[PDB]
């Protein structure tokens, strides 16, 4: 009956906000088919009142106590469904005086729920400068404050994905610089909170082409380029990252790299401290134990090879030299076709290669230790052979066997045992 | 002139059905010493054969089908059935032995032999208690599957293994391998219980179950501090087989299952190499020392013991 | 859903009506979930257990009056959830004390089990897996031995209750039926011949070990003859809310098992009974539907029940002990042979762990050490 009239009316509101939480306020213990309807309910009287709804309203429907709070923590999927229609139904109003409350309870849950997980941890309180006096003293489970953060980072992507809301707190602004806490140590713990903090950034952003054109709305978004640069590099230069978060930096970085190439317009965007920043961190993320990895750095940094300062060239020019021998058929003829971009002038000149340094250290480390006695009689020979005649009789073969001649009961790095000249130099002194 | 052993393209059997001895292995075996013996251990389902044949020589990007250790099919599956049985033995080009065994326990065992001394439920259960105890009395290493986590029953029959064995005492080490894991099981704080759980499960097993094989140091765990467990056991977790933001993958929270592989592989290659005896053996003397100890554990006297008190 | 000690105390809303009493028990691995409440969760269509919410042993109950059906769940040190704490303790606070512990928790969990079997009409089975574990074989012999042995404390301890004659007789209700329900975990219509597989194999199997007999009334439990007693639980998006948070997010920016369960409540909530004889010479089975103030009036008389300790430490960590005591003293006598006096001693120790050992050598070791300085 609601849905049939179009919200161009005065119809009664305090008749059906007070028959709605009426039957909300008593929902707790009710069967999944009249949550359903009751929460469907709930959503046509928001959508149908528009701009016409008191702040009592959204104020009561999200507190601590409110039962709106407690119906999300439902075993299907079908009500958490509605649940959070409810919430993008709310975040859509036209009217900022009611839309900021929301707002501001939202941001408080979640302050909340972060100020907990940080004390299971046993460290210092943060995020006060958005904190609610709502949920002054509440205690949320680990378990708990874990789901109602992405659960309220999911919600707020309603807003944060829109095509054109003042708010204090921006969301770009609330993401990158308020939420910067779960970068220090609740990304080892809580690496989830981490990936959906970075998973919304990055899709509010890349629908606004990452804010490269303004670098009144336009004024305003002058510099979040700089900042998502910084962002990246601060963030890729960290050697402690999950495999997943590493994953969506580099598809951000090559997109990034990718689109800063597109027109020429963007030239003086070469000078700024954050591509320089951004630059080391796709450096730092090549020559490591992932291929595809590698492989997303190489094709970033193949994408922007030209217009990058000598500086770098010359520290690309070491990494294709150490990768020219991986291996994987892939990295080599990644990095082949990548050292084949830069020009002579830098790939002959007499600086020197800090890769194929750390190489040589790696082996003086292993010759200055004392023999292991763990080379087998088949090993030599079969190495032997491989010299003389040219057949090694073995069908990768050098790792695994550098790692069956390895003790655990009783040195060199990792990342370098995917060179074929490591294995090959050791295999000899061996 | 300085040719090649040889070279094997699938497993042979070293023990028959029956628990009969096969002597067809000494045809691959060299006079070499320090040699490196695995073993492995399991319930019906866990994927004992995957494993091994992984860890031996197969990688992920293969067919099932070429498994040299086979494992089991679509149509095993319906029945509720098993696939290994016996003892299989195989070696690789870096003369590593692996040996694959049947489930124990099995379910499919026990019922085929009820289509065919006092119960067949005791003679399946000594079966497995001789199968284990020749594993842990010729075997450097013993990888226990499991397809979740605690079953709880799986320790106190490792333990009465160890009570039976045929005879400085010998002890090889304990791998515990979590097969199927997921993404709630990666996480520091279910890591730090698991920890917790089986360190006071096996307070007093004797057995090398702890020291060695950290996959913590394997980088799986990146920012996690080695100071955040109390103690470190022999524990891996291997997960369930496998413009530009629109094509970004799911979030799974865990490594990639080949990565994980190559390094359980890596650091299994480097597992110590003690003594089983007093006598330095070589490839074919183990042969006859293991044939030995199968034979006398076949006709012992503890396993007779604890048989009659059930 | 309160614990059943705190519901037998105190209900006139509801004094007499029909209910149907269904037993819950099983392992579990270490999940946020139980298994065990999702059952309950789901039949019952409601929330019943909400999210986020010296003895390891606890007994629960829950009553739906829209179904008339009595809900018992058990958790023990078979659940990983009180195996946690229970190394917990022990982390913070021996070879023979360890044993003991674990042992007595084991015959807690057996005496739970058996009481559990004795007020219920329908038992549930739960396992993570699919593939089926044997020990329950043993579990179900060495239960059964040690109910027809405390029956007769069992009876006096109901014999002044409105039961029933038949009741009074058996100290049961009926014969239970026991369910199975196993989890995919990932394995594998296929479902159906899964399902059929493993309950041949589990009536071919409990039938060898002479679980079950051609008479419904000496067996512990009787299983379906025409209907299905084995229900896999197939996998979904449920459980780990995390993970269905998040998808729902990606997706943002860019029969059943009542019925499986219906099937045999109502042959109970009907009068009709179960009716399960192959023996070609079927005898009639007792059956009697009792109300809510008349099954209290026997629960709280079987759960208050004195000689059950003593008769429940006959009865596995006890086959064990007794190998281990028995190496341990055939031991003795080589070691007692065989020897200042240090060197002696030294040698005889050694031979004596060289010869046996177990769960019991420190109380050898000590007798043989005393024995050998006596004799100095
Ligand atoms: N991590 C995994 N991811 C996906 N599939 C797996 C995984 N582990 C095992 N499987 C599958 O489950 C089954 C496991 O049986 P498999 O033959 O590997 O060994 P098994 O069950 O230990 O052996 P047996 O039945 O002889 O005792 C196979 O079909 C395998 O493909
Ligand atoms: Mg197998």
């Amino acid at each position: 009956l609601l849905g049939s009239l179009d919200p161009s009316m005065t119809i009664h509101c305090d008749m059906v906000i007070t028959y709605g939480l009426d039957q909300l306020e008593n929902c707790q213990t009710c069967g999944t088919d009249y949550i359903i309807s009751v929460l469907n309910l709930l959503t046509l009287i928001v959508e149908q009142i528009n701009t016409k709804l008191p702040s009592s309203f959204v104020e009561k429907l999200f507190i601590p106590s409110s039962k709106l709070l407690f119906l999300r923590y439902h075993k299907e999927k079908e009500v958490v469904a509605v649940a959070h229609a409810v919430y993008q139904a709310v975040l859509s109003l036209k009217n900022i005086p009611v839309l900021e409350t929301a707002y501001k309870l939202i941001l408080g849950e979640m302050t909340c729920a972060l100020n907990n997980l940080l004390h299971s941890l046993q460290l210092p309180e943060a995020c006060s400068e958005i904190k609610h006096e709502a949920f002054k003293n509440h205690v949320f489970n680990v378990d708990n404050a874990k789901f109602v953060v992405i659960f309220d980072l999911s919600a707020l992507t309603t807003i944060g994905n829109a095509k054109n809301w003042a708010l204090s707190p921006t969301v770009f602004a609330l993401l990158s610089k308020n939420l910067m806490i779960v970068h220090s140590d609740l990304a080892v713990h809580f690496p989830a909170i981490q990936y959906a903090v970075l998973y919304t950034l990055y899709s509010h952003c890349t629908r606004h082409d990452h804010f490269i054109s303004s670098s009144t709305v336009t004024t305003a978004t002058k510099k979040h380029f700089s900042i998502i640069l910084n962002l990246l590099g601060i963030l890729l230069k960290k050697d402690n990252l999950n495999q997943d978060t590493r994953k969506l930096l580099m598809t951000w970085a090559l997109e990034a790299a990718v689109l800063m190439r597109k027109s020429e317009t963007y030239a003086p965007l070469f000078s700024l401290p954050s591509f320089h920043k951004f630059c080391k961190g796709l450096l730092a993320n090549t020559l490591v134990e992932d291929v595809n990895i590698c492989l997303q750095a190489c094709s970033s940094l193949h994408a922007l090879s030209s217009s990058l300062p000598d500086d770098l060239l010359q520290r690309c020019v070491d990494v294709c030299r150490v990768q020219l021998v991986h291996s994987g058929t892939r990295i080599r003829q990644a990095f082949g076709k990548l050292l084949k971009s830069i020009p002579l002038d830098v790939v002959l000149s007499n600086n020197n290669h800090t890769e194929i340094q750390e190489i040589s250290l790696a082996l003086r480390s292993h010759m200055s230790k004392a023999p292991s006695n763990t080379f087998h009689p088949q090993d030599f020979s079969d190495v032997i052979s491989f010299i003389l005649y040219g057949n090694s009789h073995r069908t990768n073969w050098l790792e695994r066997l550098f790692y069956s001649c390895q003790r655990l009961d009783k040195t060199i790095p990792r990342n370098l045992l995917k060179t074929d000249a490591v294995l090959w130099q050791w295999a000899i002194w061996e | 002139k300085l040719l090649p052993p040889e070279r094997m393209k699938h497993s042979i059997k070293l023990v028959d059905d029956q628990m009969n001895w096969c002597d067809s292995a000494i045809e691959y075996l060299l006079d070499q010493t320090d040699v490196l013996v695995v073993g492995v251990l399991g319930l019906q389902g866990t994927g004992k054969s995957m494993v091994m044949s992984l860890l031996s020589a197969n990688t992920p990007e293969e067919d099932q089908r070429t498994y040299v250790f086979r494992a089991q099919s679509a149509e095993m599956k319906e029945r509720g059935g098993n696939q290994t049985s016996g003892i299989d033995f195989f070696i690789t080009q870096e003369r590593i032995v692996f040996l694959d065994t049947q489930p124990i326990l099995s379910p499919s065992i026990l019922d085929h032999l009820i289509n065919n001394y006092n119960l067949p439920h005791t003679y399946v259960e000594m079966q497995s208690l001789q199968i284990a105890a020749f594993l842990f009395t010729v075997c450097h290493v013993v990888i226990v599957v499991q397809d979740w986590f605690t079953d709880l029953s799986l320790y106190r029959f490792l333990q009465t293994a160890e009570m039976v064995k045929p005879s400085t005492e010998y002890y090889p080490h304990l791998v515990f391998l979590q097969n199927k894991a997921r993404r709630e099981d990666f996480c520091p704080r279910k890591l730090r219980q698991m920890h917790l759980m089986i360190d006071q499960l096996m307070a007093h097993s004797h057995l090398r179950y702890k020291g060695t094989l950290s996959m913590l140091q394997c980088n799986v765990f990146p920012g996690l501090p080695p100071d955040f467990l109390d103690s470190e056991v022999n524990l891996f977790l291997v997960p369930f087989m496998d413009p530009l933001f629109s094509l970004l993958p799911g979030y799974r929270g865990h490594p990639s299952f080949q990565s994980l592989v190559s390094k359980l592989r890596s650091q299994v290659m480097s597992m110590a190499r003690p003594q089983l005896s007093h006598t330095i053996l070589t490839e074919k003397n183990w042969f006859h020392y293991a044939a030995r100890i199968w034979d006398g554990v076949r006709k012992s006297s503890a396993l007779a013991e604890y048989s009659r008190l059930l | 859903p309160v614990s059943l000690r705190d519901l037998l105390m105190g209900e006139p809303p509801w004094r007499e009506d029909e209910i149907c009493v269904v037993g819950i028990f099983g392992k579990t691995a270490l999940r946020l979930n139980s298994e065990k409440f999702s059952l309950v969760n789901t039949v019952c269509d409601r929330q019943v257990f909400p999210l986020f919410r010296q003895d390891y042993s606890l007994l629960q109950a829950y009553y739906s009056q829209e179904s008339k059906v009595l809900y018992l769940l058990l958790t023990s040190i078979c659940d990983n959830s009180q195996l946690l704490r229970a190394c917990r303790a022990l982390q913070s606070g021996p070879h023979a004390e360890a044993h003991e512990f674990w042992k007595h928790q084991e015959k807690l969990q057996c005496l739970s089990l058996l009481y559990l079997f004795s007020v219920c009409h329908i038992l549930l089975l739960v396992h993570p897996t699919c593939s089926f574990d044997i020990t329950y074989d043993r579990v179900f012999r060495a239960l059964d031995g040690l109910r027809q042995k405390v029956l007769p404390l069992l009876k006096t301890a109901i014999k002044d209750c409105p039961v029933g004659k038949d009741w009074k007789l058996n100290c049961r209700p009926c014969p239970p039926r026991l369910l199975f329900l196993f989890q995919l975990n990932g394995a594998l219509s296929p479902k159906r011949r899964l399902q059929h597989a493993l309950e041949d194999q589990i009536y071919r199997i409990f039938r060898k070990s002479r679980v079950l007999t051609n008479q419904s009334i000496n067996c512990l439990f009787t299983v379906p003859a025409n209907q299905a007693f084995v229900y896999i639980v197939p996998g979904s998006q449920e459980e780990d809310p995390v993970g269905m948070l998040l998808d729902q997010l990606r997706s943002h920016c860019t029969f059943t098992l009542r019925e499986f369960l219906w099937q045999h409540v109502e042959l109970v909530l009907s009068k009709k009974g179960f009716d399960d004889s192959v023996g070609r010479n079927p005898q009639p089975s007792h059956f009697e539907l009792p109300t809510y103030q008349k099954w209290i009036s026997a629960a709280s008389k079987l759960y208050e029940v004195s000689k059950i300790l003593s008769s429940i430490k006959v009865l596995f960590l006890d086959i064990d002990t007794k190998f281990s005591e028995n190496r341990c003293q055939k031991a003795l006598p080589m070691a007692h042979s065989a020897y200042v006096h240090k060197n002696q001693l030294a040698q005889a120790l050694r031979v004596y762990s060289q010869h046996a050992r177990g769960p019991a050598f420190h109380k050898y070791a000590m007798q043989l050490h005393e024995d050998c300085y006596k004799f100095w």
